[PDB]
DNA sequence: TTACTGTGGGAAAGA
DNA sequence: AATCTTTCCCACAGT
């Protein structure tokens, strides 16, 4: 079914 | 001189649960090799030795006189025993097999890896099988007709990037995503609706993953996720933004970070970063992406085997490890439990807590056992006064204990 | 420099 | 029929 989940976000840094 | 498990030994087991576990992590399909080619299985199948039981076993062997080399667990791996490759486990609880391949001389449509283990002094541990692996000719538009080649939302995938020495795998460690050369993660890939928004909480949908759709990748081990991504098909060095066919096993993909200026999931050596795509001249349904932005996708699987030496070292290997799939009540003058599963033998008994039950063997997949009377757990109870739940364990006649996650509960009438 | 080797693309062949 | 899979071939970028 459609489901509500939880996951800690980790966003990749922009290139140097 | 083999010893039956005693109730004292069982109680000690049940309060500690210091098992030895062998975990085999691997992909669900493998591309075959033609002629004299070797096309290596990728991601490399990985054997993990999990559980506190490994350290405990090592300490026991050394107390009894063994050197470090004699107590070192050793492993070899091969494909359907058609010759095995040695793995190196020294200094680590895992090893990867990076040069396995399968020749078209092998006609099998499916196979299993065999991992053969033993200690450095050659004491046998046994042979452990992976889950079934499907041979494919090469990666494929693909039809939903072959769901084994498609990728259902909510299943696990590995992701790798090739620049054979360059190969890196998406992996999470030290609280960050990175591109590892030594380990690979298995990530849930979840379909999201086109209009679902970023957040720690989000709604996922069922269905097969198609290019153009929005997905969340969630580490199966740490539970950490990347931002919303649009999975796109890759042709040579370009993302095709208009592609919308099903994602298939061992396809090259790109992951566009949704709501960014053409930023794609990209590696820079071990680092995971975002990197901006280059728009294409006359073909504006295409974007040119960094070489570190191209990822190969493949569904993964794992096999898990758990055992414990309840009466100390034994002569026989602990395998084949019996596995209980289901329990069912069963009726007569007293209650009985039907066990279904695999690798049962006539030398196994079912234990309920520290009580060994009368156990009958029907075949490798079926045992029947008699539920002990409640008074074996609660002194004097002539009926079930209150609910009492006890663990279900399989035990071999030389004292090897095979943990199950099953319980039995006595329930008042 | 030549030989060899996984890998990835594409053509030819068979399903 | 027509498309799809399987096999075969070979260039690329490194030992």
């Amino acid at each position: 079914d459609a489901a509500k989940l939880r996951a800690l976000l980790w966003t990749p840094p922009p290139t140097p | 001189p083999p010893k039956r498990l005693t109730r004292e030994a069982m109680r000690n087991y049940l309060k500690e649960r210091g098992d030895q576990t062998v975990l085999i992590l691997h992909a669900k399909v493998a591309q075959k090799s033609y002629g004299n080619e070797k096309r290596f299985f990728c991601p490399p199948p990985c054997v993990y030795l999990m559980g506190s039981g490994w350290k405990k076993k090592k300490e026991q062997m050394e107390r009894d006189g063994c050197s470090e080399q004699e107590s070192q667990p050793c492993a070899f791996i091969g494909i359907g025993n058609s010759e095995m490759q040695q793995l190196n486990l020294e200094g680590k609880n895992y090893c990867t097999a990076k040069t396995l391949y399968i020749s078209d001389s092998d006609k099998r449509k499916h196979f299993m890896l065999s991992v053969k283990m033993f200690y450095g002094n050659s004491d046998d541990i046994g042979v452990f099988l992976s889950k079934r692996i499907k041979v494919i000719s090469k990666p494929s538009k693909q039809s939903l007709k072959n769901a084994d080649l498609c990728i259902a939302s909510g299943t696990k995938v590995a992701l790798f990037n090739r620049l054979t020495v360059s190969t890196r795998y998406l992996h999470v460690e030290g609280g960050n995503f990175h591109a590892s050369s030594q380990q690979w993660g298995a990530f849930y890939i979840h379909l999201l609706d086109d209009d679902e928004s970023e957040g720690e909480e989000f709604t996922v949908r069922d269905g097969y993953i198609h290019y153009g759709q929005t997905v969340k990748l969630v580490c199966s081990v740490t539970g950490m996720a990347l931002p919303r991504l649009i999975i796109r098909k890759v042709d040579k060095q370009t993302a095709l933004l208009d592609a919308d066919d099903p994602v298939s096993q061992l396809h090259k993909c790109a992951f566009y970070l949704k709501d960014t200026e053409r930023m794609y999931l990209c590696l820079s050596q071990e680092r995971i970063i975002q990197f901006q795509a280059t728009p294409c001249p006359k073909e504006q349904n295409k974007e040119m992406i960094n070489d570190g932005a191209s990822w190969t996708i493949i569904s993964t699987d794992k096999a898990e085997y758990t055992f414990y030496e309840g009466m100390g070292p034994v002569l026989a290997p602990v395998t084949p490890v019996p596995v209980v799939e289901s329990l069912q009540l069963n009726g007569g003058d007293v209650a009985m439990l039907e066990l279904t599963g695999q690798n049962f033998t006539p030398n196994l008994r079912v234990w309920f807590g520290d009580v060994e039950a009368e156990t009958m063997y029907r075949c490798g997949e079926s045992m029947l056992c008699v539920v002990p009377d409640i008074s074996a757990f609660r002194e004097g109870w002539r009926w079930v006064r209150q609910p009492v739940q006890v663990p279900v364990t399989l035990v071999r006649n030389d004292g090897v204990i095979y943990s199950t996650s099953l319980t039995f509960t006595y329930t008042p009438e």
